[PDB]
């Protein structure tokens, strides 16, 4: 226990409020120690000095700063009363405002994961044998070398299917015994397995894995081979090496463990908790448990916590537990709730506050997007570590807002980590994007919806100031999402592009604001036809092109191609025209003049064409399948004649430049007198055939990209899988962000303030038939707004066959 | 007894003779077809049947009172009556009546619309996927319902007990010095000082020097009964007394709504003395099957359970440990499957005992942390009227029982004449922690609950800004008939049985106290209830 870290902190509670297990890493070998740890309550004396004093003294007023919405009430036992001392006399007991966080956590809180006994031979053995209590005993220790040396493992990897394979496997460091035609393949990843152990023993130097690999081919028929074989096979193991072993265990669902292999395995325990082809995942995976071990010997070396952090987003944790510690260095009172998402605001939080709950269901984004035709160069800019440079620039009464002090705690840690990872800091920068990813993250072990929303302001107020210092700079904005943005700069040549273009990012990083936020131009945009992020067009670098258009979705399958063609058509004439301008000279009026006179009689005359060729065949069948709307989430307009919204749709995307209104109008109107229609008719106007449903700052789990998932709109294969990687979502993950995106729209509607109709002065009093002014009361939300919500819900739940976002549409009615 | 097929153009001329020309009932096709049938069935030859056809329609006019009794539901109903009354006399059927037609469970999206009429009227109201959306005006009458009710009880019992009138609080203007007895909803002003709201206007009062009665908890939202001297100096009602509305008891204003047939009491009534043993399980709140211990404790209780299976087996909120919510993951964490997850190990124990689960009805009462509920909420007290836990979750444990009810968190009991309210909500709480201090042991507090739920004579009498309520599934909450017996479960309050007004009101208290798993047992027939702690 002298200058020893404990392996794990396992709550070996035993009814004892203190008592937990500790698996200390004594010089000699580990050993198992017990603890005895008081139950601190912030409960701060407010104005009221209460000599009760119950068990333990009570510091007065805690001399702390709490929360708007150095050990007070050192218990020992609360479960002596739950009823405590309410008295509800000017907070005692009346708010309690404390600290939920149970043992196991305490310490890791406030004492360093390293500890040394600073006592004497006499009072180590008076403390061996009831435990160690952290008041007298356990003080933080130096952290230069927190892990070992040289560990004993016992990998316990487990990969359970419903297909019917048990993956019931077991591995040793010297035994070798792994017991679940395997040969050939594990030899065959043995092949470069040769260079990862090398790898592992130049970098990992911990453990070392003997080359005669047998497999047992064991089939696991029931219980007795799938339970009781393991547990006879892991006590084995256990008396072999007597508490001289650190358990390597992977299982889906840990119920296996708790069952009776948790008890079979006290000593050091970390959760990973991550037919022929599936049988590589084994190889795969037992061969790679020998790289993050010296991950995770450094993830415990850096952040003062011990091996038992578990390893489901480990970043949220560690940095729960050391903005923790830099919260505790401070006078500030914790929000841990670890039992529920909610934060720990004393007993206020569990019933429903209206500014609370705005705060919370609100993360909708707000998009700048211009739509036109830009001739200019345009810089697919994307900008990265928005957030992060946000908390670290945020530096340069309220009820809504959160306590200062505690975002500049978070700062300073922003910024120590950051400037660690700018020197070679590895952790640093993982800490840095697991934070960037968990202030948004419920299951944070510090999650608070005001520190989120605050962070969502900045972000918000940070990309509108970069928007302005880009259209100072002399660029127009056309797409601004947080994640990406898409600048007009006004150089014409394609060849003056670059050293403007670098210009532009110096000149941006020259300001404080933005020094941390890293930008790297995409691709570069000769020309645009830019409508909407899933509807555009034009040359990308000057000599690719892309054509990527949403609206063609929703034309007739006999159309589809006619769309597509004539697109590529236009963009050539622009294309063509902005080329004889450059030429002839080598928005009021653009290079684009009369790009339309390139093409106006051949589409003229082939949409005479396409009308009587529809005319003859509308009709008769066998042809339907061809003349047919298609069915797509967003769908919500009635289409009795599918030529007449191709031209629509054709004369829109003409109609996007602003240059060239009139002379896209005439060919507009022409189109229109061949279906004897007028040139301002309703039908004629273009409305968007699609819808939006998006789901606000959805995660991706792997590479940590915050983007804003839409269904009614984007391609499927954008919606499954991310944007910057290609790794896949959950089909729950997305059911479930519908489903909560769906009960926040009808509490949204269900909490709304009434206002009046005519003077829209907000409704005040609770009794009235009308406002004052003679109006009657109207609601902020209308209902037909949320009814179409209802449907596009509906509809992108049976089109994409989402059984959950059914069951919970049937459920409503 | 001789089964026998009629065709209908014989029998038409005896049935319009008596159904048309006795008393004026027009019979279709159809009808007339079905009534062949029936005639058939139960009686050979087709001639002594003119005392069905008259006892037909005599119940038809009685209870029915319409034309066209051809409809092939006005008739079958009629006919099962008349099985009724001859079971209840002891043909078609001479069995004994079963209580299982007279015993059903009232969800909160399935009652009976009941707007009042502000003059004096109990009017009833009875289309699309968002056909369950409220409408705006009705936000704007959930409080003026509420206020009608509670001032018609006002107006029945305090002045015909204590005889000061209700003043309207618009009437208050131009007195300068005179006594006002006001009923408003106490609140708290944009300005930040306390005000009562009443459908004629709103008036400051000012709380110092107020002697209020102890015996209820005062908070926002709650409806009070103040007494003062108004102030036209600076528009303030200076508040001396005020007190919570005088209760009522059930039996007030059942004759006063007149809901009942004298047939049906008559037989519930026989019911009630020959139903004397059945037995109501009362199980205890938080139900954390994610907790291995509560797990086993469970399974005891089952198996205590299962030598003797009682008549209905409720279980309360709150299911799972850590509130449901979208959870980015790529474990199986995934809170969602993971609640499937833990029904199916519900499944597992409830499914292995066979004399359960059978003959007893299985109600389930959804809590803070249930699905569909705490996906925005995570946990809080989001809206009120919860809708029953989802279908989706409920596969296993509905395919394992074969009468097991999924209903609101406010349902409602018709076992009986009498009705059972369940309710599933920390009200001590909220209610100790919005109570307002006047700047002038447990069961007290108990008491005090109590007092205030029925004085104030709704479920959760807050402002919508503290407890956001379905506008048209507000009489779910009203306790307007005030229910013979209230399942007021909670989490914060210690265990307590009292009554109040003629209601029994019993709170099983958390299923954990200390060691023990406990629960309660209700017993109907004798109004008698008592607790069965198990030791861990
Ligand atoms: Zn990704
Ligand atoms: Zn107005």
């Amino acid at each position: 226990y002298a200058n020893s870290t404990w392996e794990v902190l396992q709550y070996k509670d035993s009814g004892e409020p203190g008592v937990l297990e500790v698996f200390v890493t004594i010089n000699g070998k580990v050993q198992n120690i017990t603890f005895h740890i008081p139950k601190t309550i912030y409960m701060k004396f407010k104005s009221q000095t209460m000599p009760l004093q119950k068990i333990k003294n009570c510091l007065i007023e805690k001399s702390s700063a709490s929360l708007p919405n150095t050990l007070p009430e050192s218990v020992f036992l609360e479960e002596k009363e739950n009823c405590t001392s309410i008295f509800n006399d000017e907070n005692v007991l009346g708010v309690f405002e404390g600290t939920i966080t149970p043992h196991q956590r305490a310490i890791m809180d406030l004492g360093a994961s390293v500890t040394f006994r600073s006592k004497a031979m006499g009072a180590l053995g008076k403390g061996i044998q009831q435990g160690f209590e952290m008041k007298d005993l356990s003080m933080a220790e130096n952290e230069r070398y927190l892990s070992g040396f040289s560990m004993d493992i016992g990998y316990l990897l487990h990969f359970p299917t419903s297909i019917g394979y048990e993956f019931f496997s077991l591995f040793k460091s010297w035994g070798d015994t792994i017991t679940i035609n395997a040969s050939s393949l594990g030899q065959i990843y043995k092949q470069m397995f040769e260079k990862k152990k090398g790898k592992i023993e130049t970098y990992s130097y911990l453990v070392d894995i003997k080359e005669d690999i047998n497999f047992e081919f064991v089939y696991f028929t029931d219980i007795s081979k799938l339970y009781r074989r393991l547990s006879q096979e892991t006590t084995k193991l256990k008396e072999e090496r007597g508490l001289q072993f650190l358990l390597l265990l992977q299982s889906p669902f840990i119920t296996k463990l708790l069952g009776t292999i948790r008890l079979l395995n006290q000593m050091p325990i970390v959760k990973l908790s991550l037919q022929p082809t599936l049988l590589k995942k084994l190889v795969n995976h037992v061969l790679s448990s020998g790289s993050w071990i010296s991950h995770l010997i450094k993830l415990s070396q850096y952040s003062n916590i011990p091996i038992c952090n578990l390893r489901l987003d480990s970043m949220d944790y560690i940095i729960d537990v050391l903005y923790a510690r830099k919260l505790k260095k401070e006078n500030i009172v914790l929000w841990w709730n670890e039992k529920a998402p909610l934060p720990d605001h004393g007993g206020i939080q569990n019933d429903f506050d209206l500014n609370t709950s705005w705060i919370m269901n609100d993360s909708e984004f707000p998009k700048i997007n211009n739509s036109g035709v830009y001739d200019n160069v345009v810089l697919d800019v994307g900008v990265d570590n928005l957030t992060v440079n946000t908390i670290l620039t945020s530096a340069l009464f309220v009820h809504d807002a959160f306590s200062n002090d505690a975002l500049n705690v978070l700062r300073g840690m922003l910024k120590e980590w950051w400037d660690e990872a700018l020197k070679e800091n590895s952790t640093a920068d993982l800490l840095v994007n697991s934070l960037a990813s968990w202030v948004q993250n419920p299951n944070a072990k510090l999650f608070d919806g005001l520190l989120r929303y605050h962070v969502h302001n900045l972000t918000k107020k940070a990309l509108l100031q970069l928007v302005n210092e880009f259209s100072a700079l002399g660029s127009t904005i056309v797409y601004a999402d947080r994640n990406q943005i898409l600048i007009k700069t006004n150089k014409y040549s394609p060849e003056n592009c670059y050293a403007y273009s670098q210009y532009m990012m110096k000149a941006v990083r020259t300001n404080p604001m933005f020094s941390y936020l890293d930008l790297n131009i995409k691709r570069y945009w000769d020309l645009l036809i830019w409508m909407d992020k899933f509807n555009f067009s034009g040359l990308a670098c000057d000599y690719t092109a892309v054509s990527q258009w949403q609206l063609k979705k929703f034309l007739s399958p006999i159309y589809q191609p006619e769309f597509e063609d004539w697109m590529m058509i236009i963009l050539d004439s622009m294309l063509k025209t902005k080329q004889s301008y450059l030429k002839l000279n080598s928005s009021v009026e653009n290079s684009l003049n009369g790009f339309s006179h390139l093409f106006s009689k051949p589409l003229m005359k082939r949409v005479k064409k396409l009308f009587k060729n529809q005319q003859e065949f509308i009709l008769d069948p066998q042809y339907e399948a061809d003349y047919v709307i298609p069915v797509l989430p967003g769908s919500h307009l009635n289409v009795k004649n599918p030529l007449l919204e191709l031209v629509k749709s054709l004369c829109h995307v003409m109609l996007l430049s602003k240059s060239t209104i009139l002379e896209i109008r005439t060919l507009r109107k022409e189109l229109l007198k061949i279906f004897e229609l007028r040139e301002f008719a309703k039908v004629a106007e273009f409305k968007d055939p699609s819808l939006s449903l998006v789901v606000p700052d959805f995660l991706c789990e792997y590479c940590f990209f915050i983007s804003d998932i839409d269904f009614c709109k984007a391609a499927p294969e954008s919606i499954f899988s991310c944007v910057r990687c290609h790794k896949a979502f959950n089909q729950v993950l997305l059911q479930e962000h519908l489903i909560q995106k769906l009960r926040s729209d009808i509490e949204s509607y269900l909490i709304q303030d009434l206002r009046c109709s005519r003077c829209h002065k907000v409704k005040r009093d609770y009794m009235s038939a009308h406002c004052p002014c003679a109006g009657a009361w109207e609601g902020t939300l209308p209902r037909e707004s949320i009814v179409q919500k209802l449907n596009v819900f509906k509809q992108v739940a049976k089109y994409y066959g989402f059984d959950i976002l059914l069951s919970c549409i049937a459920d409503l009615t | 007894v001789l089964p026998v097929k009629i065709q209908p153009p014989l029998l038409r001329p005896l049935a319009y003779r008596v159904l048309s020309r006795k008393y004026g009932l027009s019979i279709k096709s159809d009808g007339l077809s079905a009534l062949a049938e029936f005639v058939g069935t139960n009686i050979g030859a087709n001639w002594r049947q003119g005392p069905a056809t008259i006892k037909f329609l005599e119940q038809f006019a009685a209870v029915w009172k319409q034309q066209e009794r051809g409809l092939f539901i006005d008739q079958s109903g009629v006919k099962e009556v008349i099985q009724e009354m001859k079971e209840r006399e002891k043909p078609e059927s001479s069995k004994a009546l079963d209580w299982r037609d007279y015993f059903k469970v009232i969800n909160a999206s399935q009652q009976q619309r009941f707007s009042y009429n502000p003059h004096k009227m109990q009017f009833i109201f009875v289309g699309g996927i968002a056909g369950f959306l409220p409408d705006i005006e009705d936000k704007v009458q959930m409080f003026l319902t509420r206020y009608y009710l509670t001032n018609d009880r006002v107006m029945r019992n305090e002045n015909f007990q204590n005889s000061m009138s209700i003043t309207p609080i618009k009437n208050l203007l131009g007195r300068d010095a005179q006594n006002f007895l006001l009923l408003g909803l106490l609140n708290k002003n944009f300005k930040g000082n306390w005000s009562l709201e009443d459908p004629s206007g709103s008036v400051e009062i000012d709380i110092s020097q107020t002697i209020p009665t102890q015996g209820h908890y005062y908070v926002p939202g709650c409806m009070v009964l103040v007494e003062g001297i108004y102030y036209s100096v600076g528009n303030k009602f200076h508040v001396t007394s005020m007190t919570l509305p005088p209760g009522e008891r059930r039996e007030i204003t059942l004759e006063t709504i007149g809901n009942l047939d004298k047939d049906l009491k008559i037989r519930l009534h026989l019911l009630e003395k020959e139903l004397t043993d059945h037995k109501f399980v009362i199980l205890g709140a938080n139900l954390f099957l994610d907790d291995l211990k509560i797990m086993t404790a469970l399974s005891k209780i089952l198996q205590k359970l299962n030598d003797d299976p009682p008549t209905l087996l409720i279980w309360q909120g709150s299911f799972t440990s850590v509130p449901v919510f979208a959870s980015m993951s790529s474990r199986n964490i995934s809170s969602s499957t993971q609640f499937k997850n833990n029904f199916d190990a519900l499944a597992t124990l409830l499914s292995r005992f066979d004399n359960l689960t059978e003959n007893t009805t299985m109600i389930f009462i959804p809590g803070p942390n249930d699905l569909w509920g705490s996906m925005v909420s995570l946990g809080a007290s989001g809206t009120l009227p919860q809708d029953p836990i989802p279908s989706a979750f409920t596969k296993k444990i509905n395919k394992v029982c074969k009468n097991v009810v999924w209903s609101s968190n406010p349902t409602r009991i018709a076992y009986l004449s009498q009705e059972i309210v369940i309710f599933r909500d920390d009200l001590s709480g909220r209610f100790k922690r919005h109570r307002l201090e006047f700047p002038f042991q447990k069961v007290q507090e108990t008491r005090k609950l109590v007092k205030t739920i029925l004085d104030q004579g709704h479920l959760s009498p807050f402002l919508d800004s503290l407890r956001p309520i379905s506008w048209d599934l507000d009489h779910t909450l009203t306790l307007c008939p005030i229910p013979s017996t209230m399942v007021l479960c909670d989490t914060t309050s210690a265990q307590f049985d009292l009554t109040y007004n003629g209601c029994k009101v019993i709170n099983p208290g958390s299923f954990i106290h200390n060691r023990r798993a406990r629960y309660m047992e209700y017993v109907p027939s004798s109004k008698k209830t008592i607790q069965e702690e198990i030791y861990i």
